[PDB]
């Protein structure tokens, strides 16, 4: 376990041979070094003798406790599960480093003395807000954008994969990335390919669900959220639809906008706090970019501002080609009549038409998709 | 040449490490304990010595005493209350009232006094650790650096020049301007340079769900503040913690105002904080309450505006000192291109201007690379720019 | 059997618990209705799965 971190010749050399031969002699020295201790000091088994001596110290009714202070000379005040706290002492098999206020520990039944500490059963919300797997396909699924994708790899992926380029430059990566445009323009869709691509611990949160009914529960949820993001790894925090904190008012919130405000203040701390931040990236996305506070949008808090335009028609045919790739297209159709049907159709619109047309074929048990499928299909999708 | 001969002679000793280190005893990965090779102090003696003579000594809280006699009045967590006594090992001196004491479970007598409650969420906002921000790095507002630093550290580092002159130094100071101007970044150089308890406070963390709840947190903060001799209390973004009182009709924003009034009381009146210096910083000061803005609480009043030309050039020389560039560029040209601009924007231009050299295959940025930063950051992001309604602070 | 009930009914009551989950070395983590969690053992007649 972490015996020798050096690998640097990386060849067939007498260097890499003599490494092990040295460490060979040291590990044999450890073997026959400890071998004499039981040869001339049997006196025990030492594999379970001292171990069950510890387990003969500690009783089987192991009560579960929680720290609240520390006095260094192995005694402290520890809170009971009832609440009536004590002033017990602490053992020598307690390996006194994992002791923080509020931690779960192991106590005696009788004198309630601090026997051991307890590993904490994670947290329900960490898994809830924690994204497990890659959602879907890569960046090749998107099509048409091809410029800001270089922007997203630029601020996000390239800092991860090539931390040589910033160092030869004498520079750090940009901090904050924001995404804005018309709705249905693939804003979340790009983040799915990011969540495909990355190996970092990924988090995703809607801007709508920040708001609470309890006072300060929002900002508390923020503080523990950034706690979770920082405590894990090179992490990617995504926020969708952050305008919804400013647009809609809900009567579940006891406070009005002057609690929403305080929520945005605590978040505004967590972007640009004086504390050492660490390796957490921030991707934001919405459609109403003009509405929120520009104080969150200052450089220092967000560096990169990324608009998503409406698709041009030669990109539209590409998006049709993507959403018609694996499907049994009957050759009755022409996609170019389908392009100019709406002047300002989204990429959600194309897939809506395609999938709904597949629903129309599955009404008639068919396998291929004909022209009138699209004819009545856009009647269903667009006009209502 | 000896391809397998290095690999298996490598591998049998990489395994033979573990094959006898299991015969040492590090194994049986636990559920919360310690290394078996370490605990052996409490092995035969303290196992029956720190245990079998040792009591539990349940901790309590004193109500009060009475005259002529000990006849102490104890209090516990949930249960009833007793008339109790000392031990012989302690004097009745430090058995003052309202004090936590360790007390046996049988005779119910006092063993040792205890420190009172600290409420560890307040303990968390002690920083314990310093950032690296140099006064060299906040260059451009050196008069503000001086005018602040003469207030902050000079009595702490020299408590004689104020005394022998015969003046009491001020205690309170706010810092304010538009965002990104170097308020928080400026505070980090103080937390760098300092030595005493630097207890930071962000006001939205005081937003509680119960009533009076943050108000007691204020009190406890000043309790452990008065324990220390000299202590620096930091206040970030105090507009959440209070604008003013404006109440009309149904009581709106009632709860915040009472905590603000407690903050007033802990600052001024009736044998105060003494040697406890405070430091606020806001974005928009215009919202703030006048009695809060009364001196004796917020004496020094430091503005942070944009640098004139030379501070901006200096900020170019701060963020731009450590990047591969063309040697023969000039920054004064760029500062001419950035009239109304913060140093965060300057840094952002530095970091983007590197990325231009990172775009194709260049190692060092050029002047026209900087120009490629200027129009994009300054003029293409000019829809947002966040500043001008904060110049008026609305 | 019937005379034996006069004796064996002198045995005290049995607690009821609630498993959160088990840990190493034949032990479990069990909490009571309104009483705190305990790290306790198993008997020999109970399998971990
Ligand atoms: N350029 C595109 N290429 C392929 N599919 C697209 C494109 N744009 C949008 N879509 C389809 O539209 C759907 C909606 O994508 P997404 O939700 O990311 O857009 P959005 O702008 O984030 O929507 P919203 O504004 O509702 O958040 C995606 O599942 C995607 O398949
Ligand atoms: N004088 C300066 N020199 C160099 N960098 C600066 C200066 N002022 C601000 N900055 C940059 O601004 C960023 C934010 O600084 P700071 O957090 O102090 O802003 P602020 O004035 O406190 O406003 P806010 O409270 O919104 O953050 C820092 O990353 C720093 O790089
Ligand atoms: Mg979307
Ligand atoms: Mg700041």
């Amino acid at each position: 376990a972490s015996k020798l971190p050096l690998v640097t010749p990386h060849t067939q050399c007498r260097l890499k041979l003599l490494k092990l031969e040295r460490i060979k002699d040291y590990l044999l020295m450890e073997e026959e070094f400890i071998r004499n201790q039981e040869q001339m000091k049997p006196l025990e088994e030492k594999q379970e003798e001292e171990r069950s001596k510890v387990d003969d110290l500690r009783g089987t009714p192991m009560s579960v406790g929680t720290l609240e202070e520390i006095i260094d000379d192995n005694h402290a005040i520890v809170s009971t599960s009832v609440g009536s706290e004590h002033y017990v002492s602490i053992l020598s098999f307690v390996d006194k480093d994992l002791l923080e206020p509020g931690c779960s520990v192991l106590l005696n039944h009788k004198v309630h003395a601090v026997i051991g500490v307890l590993m904490d059963d994670t947290d329900p919300l960490v898994t809830v807000m924690k994204v497990e797997k890659a959602p879907q396909e890569t960046y090749a699924d998107i099509g048409g954008l091809d410029n800001q994708i270089q922007e997203i790899k630029e601020s996000v992926e390239l800092p991860l994969t090539h931390p040589e380029y910033y160092e030869e430059m004498g520079i750090k990566p940009p901090k904050g990335v924001i995404l804005y445009g018309p709705p249905g323009t693939g804003k979340t869709l790009l983040a799915k390919a990011v969540a495909n691509q990355t190996s970092a611990t990924f988090l995703r949160v809607v801007g709508s669900e920040l708001i609470q009914k309890y006072l300060g529960d929002g900002p508390k949820l923020v503080r523990e959220l950034f706690r979770v993001a920082e405590e894990h790894a090179p992490s990617i925090v995504f926020i969708d639809e952050i305008d919804a904190i400013g647009t809609k008012r809900y009567d579940s919130n006891s406070g009005g906008e002057r609690e929403i405000q305080r929520t945005m203040l605590e978040l505004l701390n967590q972007l640009d706090g004086f504390d050492s931040r660490g390796d957490v990236k921030v991707i934001m996305a919405t459609n109403r970019i003009e509405t929120l506070d520009p104080a969150l949008i200052r450089p220092g808090r967000i560096d990169r501002k990324i608009e998503f335009p409406l698709p041009d028609e030669k990109t539209k045919k590409r998006i049709f080609q993507i959403h018609t790739s694996r499907m049994t297209l009957a050759d009755d159709v022409t996609l170019d009549d389908l392009i100019m049907a709406k002047d300002d159709l989204s990429g959600a619109d194309i897939k809506a038409i395609c999938t709904e047309a597949g629903l129309m074929a599955l009404r008639e048990r068919r396998m291929k998709v004909t022209n009138e499928d699209f004819k009545k299909s856009k009647e269903n999708v667009l006009y209502k | 040449t000896y391809s397998r001969q290095i690999k298996q002679v490598e591998d049998d000793i990489q395994q033979l490490l573990k094959k006898i280190n299991e015969l040492t005893g590090i194994k049986e990965s636990d559920t919360g304990l310690a290394p078996p090779a370490l605990w052996d102090l409490a092995a035969d003696k303290q196992t029956l010595q720190s245990e079998q003579p040792l009591q539990v000594a349940r901790c309590t809280k004193i109500i009060n005493a009475d005259s002529e006699d000990p006849k102490y009045i104890i209090n516990v967590k949930q249960f009833a209350k007793f008339v109790v006594d000392l031990s012989d090992q302690v004097a009745p001196t430090d058995i003052e009232e309202g004090m936590r004491v360790g007390v046996d479970r049988n005779k119910y007598q006092i063993h040792i006094p205890l420190p009172p409650k600290i409420d560890p969420t307040v303990t968390m906002m002690q920083v314990e650790e310093k950032p690296d921000v140099t006064y060299s790095d906040v260059g451009g507002c050196k008069e503000q650096i001086e005018k602040l630093r003469e207030v902050v550290e000079t009595p702490l580092l020299h408590p004689e020049r104020f005394v022998n002159l015969g003046i009491e130094p001020p205690k309170g100071v706010l810092l304010f301007g538009p965002p990104g101007t170097g308020k928080t970044l400026c505070a980090r150089a103080v937390a760098n340079r300092t030595d005493a308890c630097f207890i930071r406070v962000i006001g939205s963390e005081l937003v509680q769900k119960y009533v009076g709840e943050g108000a007691r947190m204020v009190r406890e903060l000043f309790e452990m503040a008065r324990t220390k001799k000299a202590c620096l209390i930091f206040f970030d973004e105090i507009d959440a913690i209070g604008g003013a009182r404006f109440d009309d009709g149904a009581g709106g924003d009632n709860e915040v105002q009472r905590t603000m009034l407690e903050l007033i009381n802990q600052l001024d009146g009736f044998d105060p904080r003494g040697n406890i210096k405070v430091l606020m910083a806001t974005n928009r000061p215009d919202t703030l309450d006048p009695a809060l803005m009364r001196p004796g609480r917020l004496d020094r009043k430091i503005e942070f505006s944009l640098p004139d030309l030379e501070g901006r050039t200096h900020i170019f020389k701060i963020h731009a000192r450590s990047m591969s560039v063309e040697r023969d560029i000039r920054f004064e040209l760029l500062a001419r291109l950035c009239p109304n601009s913060t140093g965060a924007e300057i840094r952002s231009v530095c970091t983007e201007a590197g990325m231009f050299a990172i775009r194709a295959r260049r190692k060092i940025a050029t002047e026209k690379d900087f120009l490629e930063a200027v129009n994009k950051v300054i003029k293409s992001y000019a829809k947002f720019s966040a500043t001008p309604r904060y110049m008026t602070y609305n | 059997l019937l005379r034996e009930e006069l004796q064996l009914l002198q045995e005290q009551g049995s607690y009821v618990g609630e498993v959160v989950r088990a840990m190493d070395k034949k032990k479990v983590l069990v909490k009571v209705h309104p009483e705190g969690k305990f790290v306790v053992d198993v008997d020999k007649n109970i399998d971990i799965n």
